[PDB]
């Protein structure tokens, strides 16, 4: 954009109004009664969704103060969609309120720093009181609330990610399918499953989908890529000598291997399961001494000096059972001892740390769950794709936010805790006036989150805060029933991470946007 | 969902030669120091490749690459290798065609804003021999067109052509006919490429295709027509009728009767009805380069050098690939790198060499200057593209003088017939070093050619 | 790409507007009196057709507001179409009455969470309801009148339905492709079709008119290149002893093989023809599997433990009766015992739905045709485009109709089930207040299609309406007669699958659409 | 487009509001009271700093004079860039100074070669009584004083910085870092580390994650690559009886070379590890050279009479200890003599005093610290990317305070002391009027940016100008404390070397500015 200089209030306002609109344009979605947004994109369909980071994503508007400060307040809502992904709603509206009150007081003209190292100073301390306030969350049954919370009263789906949690256990995973019909189902995988088929029709058994069903077979470990080379037929003998049925880890299997293989198994003489390689060299790194470990056996590679010609039918190791089809095969267990396998978490443990962070870290729990426990797939039941949308997200933001609170704990939903931390830390002040001025703007406007959730649901905000305020403890409001009662007892419980990140980046935005003097723009 | 865990590629491009049917389409991610990460992938493909209106599928299914299902090896360097499948996508029983909006999706990667391209030179990933398979499989220019006539593949004679003074104007035929009428060098002339019938055009467009009614002194005259006289209609349908089966005596050599190639509105458009017989319209474009974007005060145009990859079709003489990038601020490993990878004394590698399963004509443009005085220079990779040696005419002055030099058409045909190394690109004449007293623009600042223009008293 | 705020009442009424247009060309479109509309093509003439999911993917307003409500509603009428087909007419005034519905919601100040909750109870109740009012059809007098219900009165086409029906069985039916006659026709063929010729001079075979015919010759291919199988001396010999004309079909044999396989016609020692083989390899496998298995023969394999250049009769595959043309190959009559039919069967089940659908689903039904269904084919005569599209359309819509109406039965035709079901539920009640007053006003408005219905044939809509609802079971009023009488006695049937479908979709966009508070809005 | 001419004063007239919109940018930014400007960038996310060179950086207008005066102005920016990085704001303080001299001057008429004059040796007398006012600085609590300030008095980063600084003494050399956590965090490193790390997972020593960790390591120079020979058996086998840790320096590794040494691993031969090769060639033959010397090793490369069957047992390199990760080799310390070390390091030197004096001679400072400091490291903990921006710019212009007051030391900060010398060169005296005239407007010029430091906390100008004139030594103001009082206790020590360069650039770019007579532009 060109560069045009503008100063002071000229700016201000602006921004004043440009969060003005982005704000009420999100606020509005809050609450049952509250209605959804529709997001404008002809290129693609217009969502009307309370997707608050779709949303975010979405903002950009003509005013060129506007946009700017829309997109700085947008890299808030994306950093906490890195971080926690639900509630942003109320990060933006906190946000709004802490910058738009402090702006208010630049307006008197006291030192924008000090202002921000007050309330730097406040947020330290509310964060140390979050932690005073946190409530653990331990039971599965609380679980299922607050992940129906985050389903917004989805009883079903709620009870169903219950279940999934407490299959997977601790440090099992559960992932997300899309569903197709109106019913909801949930499957658990246990051992290891992947996607991998044998081209012959030949190799089906005789269960219909081609399954092979096939109990203490034989683990077979090849590091380098064979695909049809005579020389394996010494392992054959020891197979020969064997008679056994045996599943086979190979790259793949072309004409010659699969002829002898398939005519061995129609004639009777010998029944191998040999597949298609699932993933490649990065892949079989792992897989092979997993495996290895899983079944308790020990690894076979044909580089460096072992090789195919020196082997045993007992250096094979073995499953429990396993279980082919057209283009899947699972195995379910194998005898390795518990040692090894916190061998290879320790050794993973530096894989943790990493610097690609997602996209791998994610895989790499996914490995050692499916070593270790078990995987959950959940199709969820709902008739469209456009709504399914919708279900998904509330999916992905329960999971979340169960992951968040299982570890760290919950506490009351609403904000509630926020109002009555800021009734505790009244006496907190800084070096001067401006610094306490700040600490003050900061504990007034900490209230608003709280107050729009009440606009939402079109009652009076300053009645419900200003009673609010006058009880305490688990005492607080529910919008399905618009009445007070106890607020933690009826089960909106929140991680407070949420909470947490977002007063941080909310802060940490705020103060360094408040203190601009001079802006520029583009030209008209 | 999510967009990975199909494609675990582990191993280097030595694997993607393995499997032959490997081609590659999809953008470097490698996201410039200063640029952080978000918009590295914001921009990749979320609102720059087809628009999207929900999601679309093909008729085959459930396919699991709509993103990009990047195998990019990262060990040392981030060398970025990423490709959207074709041959993955649906298969048909004859002609294995897919649908609609099946390559409409994904396949046509757009950098249609993005920063990254301050410098990002990408030498050499190719489609290896095993393209014949299920492909048509272009390998032919006018080195290959009339090769029957004299012309080899590699370097092997061309039809595109020098200009002696004046450069361009008063159109040689009624009277500076002498400057064609001398085979020397003097064979093929073409005129600027920014004209025809175009929107916005000068009052000139009438003149254009009225160069179609002086074809008359190519039969009785002792003469063929090889001038690019700009008379390639925009609207095509008035040969439908009679010029189908035998009438076809304007010939094949589309590169000298004119044919116009600007690079915006042509394009290969002709692939429908010659899928297969005329698959060769010349890539005609005039020698125009190093003005349009590569100069950072205008710089007006955009990269895609590696979606060209199927474009060999045409029989480029010409593509805006940019400049080496030399210049603004050196240092902090200085970008003369350029150098240091070849010339270097204390280097030294015994085992492999540059063999991708299928080597074709390969050699970056000649930009600045490179001349055989500076043997140790440019010869090293493959010295030659499918061009030849043709630069500014500043000691080109004279009507004769070397004749076999200025033989632009024809003096390449024993200059690699001649058979000796990669000096054959350079083989004609080395006297290129008085040329820049023309041309300044390609040396300003490294070769000592531009101290007598200015910059105090001395030389 | 920079983007504006608009609030309520004004894309509100744009939405309304398009919807209001989409029911200007849709009302003309309905009933027997629907009539047809011209669609634009850009470079051929425009053409005149009744088919709303066409009109809606022609959508082209000038108004963005306007075009994104337009592809809204294009979004669930294709997916009507995708599960149901027709009722395009009854799709677009659901719509409208929706969208009234919803405007009155918003003028009520409606919570449309509940909203959508107490429509989705109704909903299901109505699933329920349908259900209960579906009747089974089985004679093959009440197929031919749906299919001339669903063909728009045209009895040549529901007798046509009926007949391929009584005759060809449910499933095995293939697409029209008519003729310029002016007439009618249909062909039906049963056993092995599939589309090869023949190519060497002397293909044309003894029968007359170029025809080739042939009674028990064994064809059996091998999976690769035939060269050497030139020399097939036991194929000969075994052949020879049968006494058997020679007939083989093989993936590929050298045209030099060829003519010396006509040379050894003309000498006719041996009249010996083949054909190019059948399709790509995997397919093409797939069904000559399926060929074998009818044959009862064991397909030659390149790979397989058995040589390309040897067989014997024993080894070659069996059948009776062959009939060969220019364009396609027919097997008349195998040797197959139903044992291996019913185990063909019984590995298509699997892979009749699985998750492609349509892709793997057509050659299944080819291959079901050529199992136990048929072909079938309708070539009626019509030299002009613009009658053969509407032709097309109708015939295609009362196929789809039909199948509808066999998988899950028919309800009374002309949307007395509305009323009915309506009637029957009239006194449901919701969790709360919310949800009674969201089924009560979802019921009253799920009769204005109804309304539309009489009203388009210019016809009292409200005396209608009601006399009908005062009338129960099959008391209902004609709109083709336009008099009062047994509906069922007037044959004014409807599939119940497509009632449902379209009810349940409608459902599903309604309880999306009506969250619209805030939407976005781009420059002109 | 076109050219324009401006005449004297019309050009004069318009450079005016050129530096005045510049002024306006900066001038306000310095101090507590002292706010920060945005700067966008369209792809980007805008970026708010106080920093004066970040903002004149991409300081353009639409106006083409003003935009001219405003790159003669950046060019003394970014010379603060390539020297000092801080004082920014007093460059652009002084720009705003010799304008308004200029302006008097031109209003006046003095001979500008007289001008120069003058401010040239005013500047050259400034920077002798500065010398004269020169004070040491060794120890750490001004280091951690001066840190502070230029953290704009950060006592937590500023001490941090300091303690690190006393750990790894004045040869450690900082680097910048990602920001992870939410705190900040300090990390040494010792000895050669580099990208070196095991190639197969088989590499594991005794510390796990295959790491390989060795005490007093035996290192062997094996120049170039060894792939075919494969033989170096001569020292290996001989230090295999020796029982010792083996060290391989080699380019390349090849599919051999990793056999043995996995079976040197696995089957318990001996100890033995391998390092790649390091990169360019220069790099590498220095980083070899300079162990080998460090260590003791023996120049070993097949370029020389040498080979590794041609090899002596006195060719192992030693060293402390050596820690071997997945990714990175680290060399802590090597084990060589005094003399020989010292020597390398004095020849280092002599490679110091280069004539590049260019980042070939940070490369090469890099190696320095190595052979006497080592890498510090402070991973910062920042929240969001801006704040991390922010935080490093204040740790760099620490870094830069630091290092400058390494080889010069430090003198009062905040002008005082300038304030002073400028009244020490207030007895200057010229050759003719227009000098003096020259000298005394210098006097004012200089006077101006201390009396701006006033007007930026909104104070009494004249009091605190009369104050600070009239008394001398320690006695000064304070910004942080806004008052009077020792210079000591204030803390405020700056190397005034970088003030003394930015005046000079001053009186250089006030000496071309004096040189106003015309000026040709193009059309906008």
């Amino acid at each position: 954009a060109a560069k045009d200089v503008k100063f002071g209030n000229d700016a201000r306002v602006k921004m004043l109004r440009g969060v003005n609109v982005l704000a009420d344009a999100v606020k509005v979605t809050l609450g049952p009664k509250g209605r959804n947004v529709v997001l404008d994109k002809s290129f693609g369909a217009p969502t009307i969704t309370k997707d608050g980071v779709s949303v975010a994503r979405e903002i950009e508007l003509e005013d060129k103060f506007e946009n700017m400060g829309a997109q700085m307040v947008k890299e808030v809502a994306s950093k906490a969609n890195d971080a926690a992904g639900d509630g942003t709603t109320t990060a933006t509206v906190l946000a709004q309120a802490i910058i738009t009150e402090g702006l208010k007081a630049v307006a008197a003209g006291m030192n924008p720093m000090d202002l921000k190292r007050g309330i730097d100073k406040a947020v330290t301390a509310a964060v140390e009181e979050l932690k005073a306030l946190s409530v653990p969350c331990s039971d599965s049954k609380a679980i299922a609330q607050v992940g129906t919370i985050s389903a917004n009263s989805d009883e079903t789906v709620g009870k169903l990610i219950a279940e999934a949690m407490d299959k997977v256990g601790k440090e099992g995973v559960i992932t997300v399918e899309d569903g197709t019909g109106l019913q909801d189902e949930l499957d658990v995988v246990e051992g290891m499953q992947f996607d991998r088929g044998y081209l012959s029709p030949y190799f089906i058994n005789k269960p219909e989908t081609g399954a092979v069903e096939l109990e203490s077979p034989f683990i077979l470990l090849a590091d380098k890529k064979i695909s049809n080379i005579r020389e394996m037929l010494p392992v054959l003998e020891a197979v020969a000598k064997a008679g056994k049925p045996l599943l086979i880890i190979a790259e793949d299997v072309e004409g010659e291997a699969l002829a002898t293989l398939v005519v061995n198994t129609m004639r009777g003489i010998v029944k191998v399961a040999a597949v298609k390689a699932p993933g490649f060299g990065d892949r079989r790194k792992a897989m092979l001494q997993d495996i290895a470990t899983l079944t308790g056996g020990t690894v076979i590679s044909e580089e460096i000096g072992m090789e195919l010609e020196k082997a045993t039918l007992e250096d094979l190791g073995q499953a429990k059972r396993v279980v082919i089809n057209k283009d899947t095969t699972t195995i379910i267990d194998g005898v390795g001892e518990e040692a090894a396998i916190q061998g290879r978490v320790a050794q993973i443990r530096q894989q943790i740390e990493e610097a690609t962070s997602d996209y791998d870290r994610e895989k790499l729990q996914e490995r050692v769950a499916k070593l270790a426990g078990g995987v959950a797939v959940i199709k969820v039941g709902a008739a469209t794709e456009v709504e399914m949308k919708e279900k998904k997200a509330r999916v992905e933001d329960a999971l979340h936010a169960t992951r968040a609170a299982v570890e760290e704990g919950v506490v009351a939903g609403g904000g509630v805790a926020l109002i009555r931390v800021a009734s505790k830390l009244a006496d907190l002040r800084g070096q001067n006036e401006d610094q306490n001025v700040g600490i003050k703007v900061a504990l007034r406007a900490m209230e608003a989150p709280l107050r729009q959730i009440v606009l939402n649901c079109g009652e009076e905000p300053s009645v419900v805060a200003n009673t609010v305020k006058g009880g305490d403890g688990n005492y607080g409001y529910n919008a399905a029933t618009e009445e007070y009662g106890n607020m933690i007892d009826m089960g909106i419980l929140d991680p407070t991470k949420v909470t947490r990140s977002a007063l941080q980046y909310a802060a940490s935005v705020a103060g360094l946007m408040i203190t601009t003097e001079c802006m520029v723009t583009d030209l008209p | 969902d999510q967009s990975s865990r199909y494609v675990n590629l582990a191993l280097k491009e030595e694997d993607l030669i393995a499997g032959g049917e490997h081609v590659l389409c999809a953008y470097i991610m490698k996201p410039k120091a200063g640029y952080g990460y978000v918009a590295t992938a914001a921009h990749f493909a979320a609102e720059s490749s087809t628009g999207t209106n929900v999601e679309v599928c093909t008729t085959d299914d459930f396919t699991r690459g709509v993103d990009a299902l990047v195998y990019e090896v990262d060990e040392a360097r981030e060398l970025t290798k990423i490709a959207y499948p074709v041959a993955l996508f649906d298969r048909n029983i004859t002609d294995g065609k897919a649908m609609i909006a099946s390559f409409l999706t994904l396949t046509m990667g757009n950098n249609q804003g993005m920063g990254d391209v301050e410098y990002a030179k990408m030498h050499d990933f190719y489609v290896p021999e095993a393209y014949r398979a299920l492909f048509d499989g272009p390998s032919v220019n006018i080195s290959a067109l009339w090769k029957v006539l004299g012309r080899p593949e590699v370097d092997g004679g061309l039809v595109v052509g020098t200009i002696i003074k004046p450069k361009l104007g008063l159109r040689p035929k009624p009277f500076a006919e002498a400057c064609h009428a001398f085979w020397l060098g003097g064979d093929f002339i073409k005129n600027d490429e920014p004209q025809g019938n175009q929107p916005f055009a000068p009052l000139r467009d009438t003149i254009a295709l009225v160069a179609d009614a002086m074809r008359r002194a190519q039969d009785e005259t002792g003469e063929a027509k090889l001038f690019s006289a700009n008379i390639t209609a925009d609207d095509p349908f008035e040969i439908i009728a009679r010029g189908e089966y035998v009438l076809e005596t304007f010939g094949e050599n589309a590169s000298h009767v004119a044919l116009l190639v600007d690079g915006y509105v042509a394009g290969a458009a002709a692939i429908t009805t010659a899928r297969r017989r005329f698959p060769d319209n010349f890539l005609h474009y005039h020698r125009a380069g190093h003005g349009a974007v590569t100069s950072p005060q205008s710089k007006r145009g955009y990269t895609a050098f590696v979606h060209c990859k199927m474009a060999r079709l045409q029989g480029a003489s010409g593509i805006h690939t940019g400049t080496m990038g030399f210049g603004k601020m050196e240092g902090e490993s200085s970008d003369r790198a350029i150098a240091y990878m070849l010339t270097q004394d204390e280097a030294q590698g015994p085992f492999y060499r540059q063999s991708w399963g299928g080597m074709k004509a390969c050699t970056p443009i000649i930009s600045g200057g490179m001349n055989a005085l500076r043997m140790p220079g440019f010869f090293e990779n493959l010295g030659n593209a499918n061009v030849i040696l043709t630069a500014g005419g500043g000691a080109f002055g004279h009507i004769d003088g070397p004749v076999a030099g200025a033989r632009s058409l024809r003096q390449a045909w024993q200059a690699w017939r001649d058979g000796v190394p990669v000096l054959d690109y350079a083989r004609e004449h080395k006297e290129l070093a008085r040329a820049f007293e023309s041309f300044p623009g390609d040396a300003d600042q490294i070769y000592p050619g531009w101290r007598k223009a200015l910059g105090v008293e001395d030389t």
